[PDB]
RNA sequence: UUAUGCUAUCAGGUGGAUGGCUCGGCUCAAGAGCUUAUGAAGGACGUGCCAAGCUGCGAUAAGCCCGGGGUAGGUG
RNA sequence: GAGUGUGACAGUCACUUAGAUGUACGCCAAAAGACCGGAACAUGUCCCUGAGUACCGUGCGUUGGAUAUCGUGCGUGAAUCUGGGGGGCACCAACCUCCAAAACUAAAUACUCCUUGAGACCGAUAGCGAAAUAGUAGGGUGACCGAACGCUGAAAAGUACCCCGAGAAGGGAGGUGCAAAGUGCCUGAAACCUGAUAGUGAUGGAACGAUACGGCAUGAAAGGAUCUCUGGCAUGAAGGAAUCAUUCGCGAGGAUGUAGUACGAAUGUCACUGCCAGUGUCGUAUCUUACGUUUUGAAGAACGGGCCAGGGAGUGUAUCUUGGUGGCAAUGGCUAACCUUUUAUCUGGGCAGCCGAAGCGAAAGCAACAUGUGCGCAGCCUUUUGGCGAGGCACGACGUAU
RNA sequence: CCCUAACUGGAGUCCGGUGAAGCUUACAUUCUAGUGCACAGUCUAGAGACCUCUAGGGGGAAGUGAAGACCCCGUGGAGC
RNA sequence: AAGAGCAUAAGUCAGCCUGACGUUAUUCAGCAUAGCAGUGGAUGACGAGACGAAAGUCGGCUCUAGCGAACUUUUGAGCC
RNA sequence: GGAGAUCGUGAGCUGGGUUUAGACCGUCGUGAGACAGGUCGGUUACUAUCUACUAGAGGUGCCCGAGGUCUGCGGGUAAGC
C-alpha cells in the first residue's frame, strides 16, 4: 500500500500527541499511575541492565505495564502455531531515545517493551493495530530531536 | 438527524468532522440559527465536492471586515488587499500567511460559533 | 464484484446463466466490431475510421512554456523575495529564462513596472507591460 | 406377540468424515554456483547372520585408512 | 521473555537464545622490496592508418522504422588526410560531428540443482504426483500416463493364568493402563447394515409437510412457578344479539323499541390448580402435483441427481473511468528507479518524470475575463415584504480555426 | 404349413453351496374420465382396493442402454 | 409511380436571362416519443447576379424517389 | 363390412420396403458428387425394480373352539353361431 509522505508524517504525529492523552493510552489498554507525557532525564540512555530499566520503571509506575505483558502472554489458538507464531503477546511501553545507546540492549527483553530511537519511530510503534494511546517513555535527547521530526 | 443523516455522518471518518456536524445540529437547536444547520448540511454531503475556495473568490466578493464562513478549505491563489475574517475548515500555508498579513483572521468553524452563536451577519462562501 | 453478495444467487448478477460466456457477450474482443455493429459505440469513445492531419518530427517541432502578464504581475513580490527577481529603483526586473518560461502572454492585468526579458511576447502582453510603465526585452 | 412394514430415537457393526497434531509441500528473500577420459551423471547387477523394498556401498561392497572435533555408547 | 523438546501451558528441566570463543586446508590482504617503462613541444612536395570491404542496384525476411530498421541472396563496387563516414527520400552548398570494415575488457544484470532464512501460504481428497519401500504400485509395443496409504500409549506396561474351540483362528473369563487407546490401534460423523425402544399397523391412497385440535409415549439438565389448569370480578375496540311488543310486506321476511344493551379481541385483578412449554409417533380437519434448470408455459410423458461424506466456480497484473473517505493544494500534487535496512517493514533522502497550470489549429503559427451586466437558491438582514446574495443559471466580452 | 402331438438331453422349476451387474429425487394397491406444455400411478371428480409370498409371459411405467447419426442452426470443423 | 398542390397560375407562348451561383449557421426528419450516418429539406447569414416600375421571385425542373462511410488515387484554389 | 386402439401390438416376432457405409444402369453436373428413378447386398441390445394381468400359496380380519353341509352379495359366458 503507499501512503502519502505528508499524511503519514500527519499519522504519526497525530499518533505522538496521543501518547499524551491518559483516556486514550488507558482505553488502550496499559496500567500505569505515572503522569503523561512521560519525559525521563538523559541518564536513563546509558544504563546497561535489564535490572536498571526495572528500578526505573518501578520508580516511574510503568513496571504494571511490563508485568501485565508478562503475565497475559498467551497461547494462541489456531494453525499460527505451528507456522511459529505459537504465542499471542501484548505490547506495554515505549521507550524512545535520541540516539543508540545501550538502552536499546539493556530494555530489549522486558516483557511487551520497544525500545526504539527517534530516527526508527512510525505509526505502528506508536499505535499497535491501529489503535493509538501506547504507554510510551521519551527521553530528553528524543524531545530534544523531534522538534521537525516529522512537520 | 434521520437515517440519512445518521449514513453521512456514519460514512466520515475524521471525528473533527463528526463532531463539528453534531455540535453545529445542537447549536442550530438551541440558538436558533438555521446557519449552523446548514454548514452541517454542507459537512454531511459528499467530501469530493467540498468549498476549495482561493483567496482571489473571497477579495473578490467581500468588503472591510467581512466575516466568511467557508465550508471547507481555503486556498491561497489570488491576492487578498482588505482584512477578512474567515472561519474555515482547514487553510494552505499560503492561504493562512496571505490571510494574516493582509489583517484578517484565520479561524475555525468552532472558534466562529463560540464567539456568534447566532450566525448574525456570517456570509457562507463555496 | 462483490463476491460474498452473491453467494447464493446462482447467476452472480450476470442475468441469464447463458450470459458471461465469451468474447460473444461482447461482441468481439477489445474494440472490435467499430464499423459494423460498434459503429455508434466507436463513434461515442472517439474510436471511428479515419487519418487526418500529418505530425512533424519532435526534433524540429517545439512547445513554447508559457506565463501570462496577470500571472507575472501579481506574484512578481514573490519572485523577488524568491531571488528570481530583482527591484531597480522600483521596477521589477524578470527574467524569464531562468523561470523555464519562453513566452510571455497577455491574459490579465499589469499593475507594476515589470521590466521582462523573454525569448518571445505575445502582442497583447507588449501593450499590456509597456503601459504598465515597463518594457520587454527579447532574449538574444 | 400384527406378520411383511412405516416414522423417530437409542445401542452396536461398517465406514473413515470432523477436530486436534504434523520430520512434508509451496512461495519469497539472501547466498553460492560448474562437473567428466585421474572415466562423470545415469543405469544394471551384486553387497547385510537372520534382509524382500528403499537407502548406502562396490568382490576391501549399510563398508576400509589417516588427521581433527565428540565421548560413551554404536550396529541406516 | 526467539523458539523446540520434556508424561498438560517452561526465561530459570534439556537443547538453545543474547553474547562471546576456537578452527586444518583455503580465500582476500595492507607495509616493504624486484621488474618492462612515461609525458610534452618544434619542423613537414615526407611515410603509415584494416576491400570483393564501405557504398549502391535488385529480391526476400525482419523491424515502429515510415521513399528514413537490421539481416543476407544475387549483382556491382570505391577513396586514401588535398582522405573517408554520419547528421531519418535523393542531390548541391554551409555548418556540426566522428574515423568503420581487426581484438580484448572487471562491476553493476539474469537464473535457481543447491545452502540458509522467512512466511495474513497449505494442513493429509489440501500442499509437489509423491508427509516419499513415489515417477513407486499399476497402465501403454512405444513416445509416454500414473495412484492410494500420516497418528496406540506417559511408559509396551503390546494382555499372565484359566475355560471352550481342530486351532499359533476366535470367543469367554481375567488382567495392564488415568483412559482400551488392543497394533491400518487418537477423535470416530453420515450413508449403509443389525438389534432394541416409542408410536402405528394386514378396509388401505401417494411430494412424505404447514396449520389447528386430539390419542399414546416422553418431558433429568439446559425452559416457565401469579408459570400451567379452572373459575370470579372490573374495564373493554371493531362488532353486536336473543326473546318479546308494535307496525309494514302477497310471501320468505323487513323496520321501530328492547339495545348500542347482554356480550365481545384484549387489558388488569382475585382465587383455584400441578401442570405447561418442548419432543416422537399416530389420528381428524383445511391446504399444497417435489427441488434445481431450460422455458411464454414444468408435477410433466423436457433435462439433472441412488444415497452420504468431503472437494467444487468473479481471481491477479496492467490500463481507463467513476464513487466513499482522506492528505496536500496554484507559492500545486506525487515521486519512479535508487540510496539510507543496522536483514524485505521502517525513517530520512531522491524534481528524473507524470498530471494540473492555455487554448485553438492538419500544420506554420498565433494566443484569452483575477468579473461588464442580469436573474436568483441557501444563508444573513428585514418593517414579513423586500434587501444583500458565495455557489448556480443566463448573457456580454475576449483567444484561436474555419 | 393345414395343426399340432409325443419323446430325448441341456437349462428353467425346487434344494445345498458360491455369488455379481444394469435403470433409482421421493412416494407408490390401482382403474376411468377430465385437466394440465394439448400422451397423468401422484393433479380434479369418481370407481376400486385386506396384507405378504411364489410361479409366469411381457400390456404400461411415453421401461432401460446412447448429451439423435434424420432436419435445422453455429459468421464450429474435416476431407474431397 | 402514387398521392398532394396550382387558374389574372405552379399551366401555354413570347422577351431578357443562367440562382442548375462560391462560402456558411441552425433546426428538422431519415431515426415519433427516444440515442444512430452518408445524407436531404426548411429557414437564415455572407458574396456576387438574372428578370422586373417596384413589390418580389430565383440555391434548378410545383411537393415528397433518382443514391454511398473509412482508406486510396486523381482533379481545383491557396497555403502549411 | 368398414374403421379406432401411439396409422393397437419390434423389453412379442419378422425384415420384404424405406432410412447409413459397397456397387451397377439411366439422368444431372466440368467435377467432387447428386436423384423425390430403378437395381443387387447390407448386425434387430437388456438377468423385469414397480404396476397390471394369469394361476398357485402363507397370513391377518370376521369368528365360542373345530368340522361338515349350504346360501349367494356379486364376477364371467357365445356356449353356442
Ligand atoms: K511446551
Ligand atoms: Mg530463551
Ligand atoms: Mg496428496
Ligand atoms: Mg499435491
Ligand atoms: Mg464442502
Ligand atoms: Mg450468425
Ligand atoms: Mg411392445
Amino acid at each position: 500500500e503507499k501512503v502519502n509522505t505528508k499524511e503519514r508524517r500527519y499519522a504519526i504525529r497525530s499518533a505522538i500527541a496521543a501518547t499524551t492523552d491518559p483516556t486514550l493510552v488507558s482505553l488502550r489498554g496499559h496500567i500505569f499511575e505515572a503522569e503523561l507525557p512521560i519525559v525521563a532525564v538523559n541518564d536513563l540512555e546509558s544504563l546497561e541492565r535489564t535490572k536498571q530499566v526495572i528500578e526505573f520503571l518501578e520508580a516511574a509506575g510503568l513496571y504494571e505495564d511490563v508485568l501485565r505483558a508478562k503475565y497475559g502472554r498467551h497461547i494462541r489458538a489456531g494453525r499460527g502455531k505451528l507456522r511459529g507464531r505459537k504465542y499471542k503477546h501484548k505490547k506495554s511501553v515505549l521507550i524512545v531515545a535520541g540516539e543508540n545507546t545501550p538502552i536499546l540492549k539493556a530494555a530489549r527483553n522486558l516483557s511487551g517493551v520497544d525500545v526504539v530511537t527517534v530516527d526508527s519511530l512510525n505509526a505502528e510503534l506508536l499505535a499497535p493495530g491501529t489503535h493509538a494511546g501506547r504507554l510510551t517513555v521519551w527521553t530528553e535527547s528524543a524531545i530534544g530531536k523531534l522538534e521537525g521530526a516529522f512537520q | 438527524m434521520g437515517k440519512k443523516s445518521l449514513v453521512k455522518l456514519t460514512r466520515k471518518t475524521n471525528p473533527r468532522i463528526v463532531s463539528l456536524i453534531l455540535t453545529l445540529k445542537e447549536r442550530a437547536n438551541g440558538d436558533s440559527a438555521p446557519i449552523w444547520k446548514d454548514i452541517a448540511k454542507r459537512l454531511e454531503a459528499p467530501s469530493r465536492n467540498y468549498a476549495a475556495v482561493n483567496i482571489s473568490k473571497i477579495n473578490r466578493h467581500t468588503a472591510e471586515d467581512d466575516v466568511l464562513l467557508i465550508p471547507g478549505k481555503v486556498l491561497g491563489a489570488g491576492l487578498l488587499d482588505h482584512p477578512v475574517t474567515i472561519a474555515a475548515l482547514t487553510f494552505s500555508d499560503s492561504a493562512f500567511e496571505k490571510i494574516t498579513e493582509a489583517g484578517g483572521k484565520c479561524l475555525s468553524l468552532e472558534e466562529i460559533m463560540e464567539a456568534n452563536p447566532k450566525g448574525s451577519g456570517i456570509r457562507i462562501f463555496r | 464484484m462483490d463476491t460474498k453478495k452473491f453467494r447464493g444467487s446462482r447467476t452472480c448478477g450476470g442475468g441469464t446463466h447463458k450470459n458471461r460466456r465469451g468474447a460473444g457477450n461482447r461482441g468481439g474482443r477489445g474494440k472490435a466490431g467499430g464499423c459494423k455493429h460498434h459503429f455508434v459505440r466507436a463513434m461515442m469513445r472517439g474510436y471511428s475510421y479515419g487519418k487526418h492531419g500529418f505530425k512533424r518530427p519532435d526534433e524540429v517541432s517545439r512547445d513554447v512554456s508559457i506565463v501570462n502578464v496577470g500571472e507575472l504581475d501579481e506574484l512578481a513580490s514573490y519572485l523577488v523575495e524568491e531571488g528570481l527577481a530583482e527591484v531597480k529603483d522600483g521596477a521589477y526586473h524578470i527574467n524569464l529564462e531562468n523561470l523555464g518560461i519562453e513566452k510571455v502572454l497577455g491574459s490579465g492585468r499589469v499593475t507594476k513596472n515589470l521590466v521582462v526579458t523573454s525569448e518571445e511576447f505575445s502582442a497583447s502582453a507588449r501593450e499590456k507591460i509597456e503601459n504598465a510603465g515597463g518594457s520587454c526585452i527579447d532574449a538574444e
